[PDB]
């Protein structure tokens, strides 16, 4: 369980951090 | 007008790092986009060499000698516990010497150095390694009263690849 | 670049630029930077006297091959290997020391990376903010997996399993993610 | 600061502050730290002549966000993991590494 | 139309800094350079010590790179000791793993060969004093 929300949060971190 | 074809070397107090191999000079007549006139110069050129003894017995064979233990691990038997610090430790130890190498070298993005090329190929192999063992590791401690062992995985990792590996059970 | 002079001003000298461009005529190419527009422009203020300017911009580019293959592989190197520490099984007692080494490496490059960049306050580099933002994920990953291998360790002697955890984490949490025994 | 003339004394010359704060119209902000009050005073000591003194006091005040994002968020990480050691289990061997 | 004078300052150098904070850890990690094999294969700390030791001979490998001048002409008798220690400890360390591995061998997964079984047991005990 706190692998997949961990690995959704890093991907969303990543994402909001270098979307320019 | 050049007296002699080389610089002087008469009085040279020696290095005991750089040998010189040879100094020529060479008298150019260039054109300048500023002026409409033709200026001189004379132009000196040291062709040097590195004599390579305190770099390779400080800087190079434990580099060398800690890249040839990133295969060592999987010789190493999963009911000990040591699979991870030994990679851990390799790791942290490349990154050591990637901060030395990138302490001692420019930062000119011409061309890579083959050794700093060889330290980041040692580390990507070393991630991939240390992302293998925890697989294997995973595969490892695993029992039937939580895990279901499935069919093509009998005859795969463990009919077809141990004749072939020589192992035979 | 400012160039004015100290002893004269606007009422006794003009101050006129040539050429809009600075010339690149004898440059020799610098191998780590590239200069892409040389502009120059005269600064003078309307309702304030005695004042010449000339300044030139120099607006230059990083050749970046260097920094990149030296300290953007290793950082996502070291954040791919940030989600990892779940995959490998409590039975083994190797994960505190994989998390700590994380954690290690993180702040090892945080402290490398604020050394190559100026100590000013405007804006911290995306490095920096993104390791930093790893490593609160890390730390949070060290007290759950603190947390989960203590739930590892439960005997039947020293501990009674509740029914909530029995109705919770056996039935439908094992059917949500796909475990199913 | 303190602006003293070494040749003369109180006696040859006296030396009178014009404006009684210092002047920010050449200034560009350093981004690093925060000028806020720049007073300046002229000291005399009664009591004892010869001594003339015009002193400017720099006040200033830091950028805070530099030394928190580098010392202050691993400062403030690390102390969390202390009473963290008491939690996990004596039969897994990693409380000493911790 | 050449003369000089020319004085040589002979310095001898007074030894007692550079013995006690660099020669006595140097003496004493290699002294621990030897001591990896008596520990018991049982225990899972045979790696730690064995990695321990390598790594703190690297770092006064690095340490002694630096008041040492950077001359290639000749190396010092320390930086020589060194390698070959840390060679020493390297094939320390491939033969403790290689013979961590032989511990752990179970019936269910391999099987011991005939010469293993007769060189092994029954002339090497018997010659390295261990007598069962
Ligand atoms: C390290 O880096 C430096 C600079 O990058 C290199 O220096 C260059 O070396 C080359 C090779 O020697 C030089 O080229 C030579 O220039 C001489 C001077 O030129 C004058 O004379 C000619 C002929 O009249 C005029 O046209 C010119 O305007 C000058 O007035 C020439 O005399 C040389 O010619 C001789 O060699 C050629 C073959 O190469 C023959 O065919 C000719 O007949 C003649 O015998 C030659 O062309 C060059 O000038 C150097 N650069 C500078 C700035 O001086 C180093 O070579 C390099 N190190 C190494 C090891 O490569
Ligand atoms: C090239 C020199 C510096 C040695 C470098 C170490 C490795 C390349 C060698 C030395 C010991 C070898 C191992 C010794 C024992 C065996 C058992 C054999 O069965 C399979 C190969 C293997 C693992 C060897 C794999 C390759 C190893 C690790
Ligand atoms: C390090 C970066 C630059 C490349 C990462 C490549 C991975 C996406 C691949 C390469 C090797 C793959 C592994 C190869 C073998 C196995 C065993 C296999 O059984 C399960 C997947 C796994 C772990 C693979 C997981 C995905 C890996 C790590
Ligand atoms: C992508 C490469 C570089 C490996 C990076 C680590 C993880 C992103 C991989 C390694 C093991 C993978 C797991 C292996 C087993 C499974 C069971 C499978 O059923 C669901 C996906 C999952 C969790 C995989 C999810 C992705 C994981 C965690
Ligand atoms: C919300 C932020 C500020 C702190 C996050 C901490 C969590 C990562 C830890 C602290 C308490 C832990 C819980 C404590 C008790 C249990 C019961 C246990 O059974 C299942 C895990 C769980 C929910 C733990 C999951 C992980 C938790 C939420
Ligand atoms: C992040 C730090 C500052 C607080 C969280 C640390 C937790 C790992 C520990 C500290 C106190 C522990 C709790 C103390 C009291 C109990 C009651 C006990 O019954 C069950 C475990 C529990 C909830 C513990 C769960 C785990 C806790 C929250
Ligand atoms: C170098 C000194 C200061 C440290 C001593 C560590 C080893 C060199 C000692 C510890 C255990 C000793 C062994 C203990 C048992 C015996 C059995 C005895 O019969 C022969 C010597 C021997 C192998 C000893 C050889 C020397 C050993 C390995
Ligand atoms: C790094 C290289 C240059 C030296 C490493 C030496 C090993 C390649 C040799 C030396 C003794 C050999 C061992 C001697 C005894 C046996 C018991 C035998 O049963 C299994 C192989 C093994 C471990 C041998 C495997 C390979 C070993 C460790
Ligand atoms: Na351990």
């Amino acid at each position: 369980l706190f692998l997949w929300v961990f690995m959704f949060v890093c991907v969303l971190g990543t994402v909001g951090l270098f979307l320019p | 007008v050049l007296i002699g074809s080389s610089m002087n070397l008469k009085d040279y107090w020696e290095s005991g790092e750089w040998a010189i191999i040879k100094a020529p000079g060479y008298k150019h007549d260039i054109k300048y986009n500023c002026c409409e006139e033709i200026y001189p110069d004379i132009t000196y050129s040291l062709y040097i060499r590195r004599l390579p003894l305190f770099y390779t017995i400080n800087l190079i064979i434990p580099c060398l000698l800690i890249s040839f233990l990133t295969v060592l691990v999987f010789y190493l038997p999963s009911d000990c516990g040591e699979k991870v610090t030994l990679c851990i430790s390799v790791l942290l130890s490349l990154t050591v010497f990637l901060l030395v190498i990138t302490e001692t070298i420019p930062s000119t993005s011409l061309v890579i150095p083959l050794i700093g090329e060889y330290l980041l190929f040692t580390m990507i192999f070393v991630t991939l390694s240390i992302v293998i063992t925890v697989f294997v590791l995973n595969v490892h401690y695993r029992t039937p009263t939580t895990h279901t062992m499935p069919s093509w995985v009998k005859t795969v990792f463990l009919n077809l690849l141990p004749r072939v590996m020589f192992m035979t059970r | 670049l400012k160039f004015r002079s100290w002893t004269y001003d606007h009422t006794e000298i003009d101050m006129v630029l040539m050429t809009p461009t600075a010339s690149m005529d004898d440059f020799t190419p610098s191998g780590e930077w590239d200069i892409v527009a040389l502009p120059g422009r005269r600064t003078v203020n309307p309702q304030d006297p005695s004042y010449v300017d000339v300044t030139y911009d120099f607006i230059i580019k990083r050749k970046p091959l260097f920094y990149t293959i030296n300290l953007i592989i290793p950082c996502v190197l070291t954040t791919l290997l940030a989600i990892l520490v779940f995959y490998l099984p409590s039975d083994c007692g190797e994960k505190m020391t994989l998390c700590i080494s994380v954690l290690l490496a993180l702040t090892f490059f945080l402290l490398l990376i604020s050394k190559i960049v100026p100590p000013t306050s405007l804006d911290v580099p995306l490095i920096g903010k993104y390791l930093m933002f790893t490593m609160v994920l890390v730390t949070f990953s060290i007290v759950t997996s603190v947390c989960v291998l203590n739930v590892h360790h439960r005997s039947p002697s020293t501990h009674t399993m509740a029914p909530w955890v029995k109705r919770c984490f056996l039935h439908k949490l094992p059917t949500f993610l796909f475990m199913k025994r």
